[PDB]
């Protein structure tokens, strides 16, 4: 088992990921 | 939560940005032609954030503040030759990177001589950067079975502050 568990995945806005 | 300031002055556009320190974005505009009253605007993270930095599918930087509880912070080994790592699991289940940054004790990005991240169970090779501040891994299913180790080797400072998180394009 993983010593953490991460519960948020961030994604950049279509601003600048086009 | 904090984002980088994309506005740009009249016949500038906006092109990348990293973290300046570790509570400070600074984002870059440039002008055509490059000249030097290009906007650089820095945009303080708030204090239960951290700036984390990454590549966007353009191979621009692109950073921002994440609130700390959402991501890993660690501390990479107290001897700067010695390798170190941590594990992560990351919900829900799905095909997912990590980025790391490091940091040290002036909240100044620092390079590290390796960042390398091995999926699990197995130590299946999920991408190794070298003379850097940040890298990302590849894009990884997690499950609740397959997890992802992250290592850092600094080769110079140890006891540095390291930051992993989950991102998807």
């Amino acid at each position: 088992v993983a010593e953490h568990t991460i519960n948020y995945i961030d994604i950049a806005p279509e601003e600048f990921e086009p | 939560d904090t984002l980088p300031v994309s506005t740009c002055p009249a016949g500038q556009k906006y092109d990348r940005s990293v973290c300046y320190k570790a509570d400070k974005i600074r984002s870059f505009c440039v002008a055509n032609p490059r000249s030097n009253r290009e906007k650089i605007t820095d945009t303080p993270c708030q204090p239960r954030e951290i700036c984390v930095q990454r590549n966007l599918s353009n191979g621009k930087s692109f950073a921002k503040c994440i609130p700390i509880v959402d991501l890993v912070e660690w501390k990479t080994s107290a001897n700067g030759n010695k390798e170190g790592c941590t594990t992560t699991s990351v919900n829900p289940a799905g095909y997912h990177h990590l980025g790391t940054i490091v940091y040290d004790i002036n909240k100044n990005p620092i390079e590290v001589d390796k960042i390398s991240y091995f999926g699990e169970p197995g130590n299946v090779n999920e991408g190794i950067g070298g003379s850097t501040s940040y890298f990302s891994s590849d894009n990884f299913q997690f499950s609740k079975s397959r997890y992802m180790k992250t290592c850092i080797f600094s080769g110079g400072y140890g006891n540095l502050n390291a930051y992993t998180w989950s991102w998807e394009s």
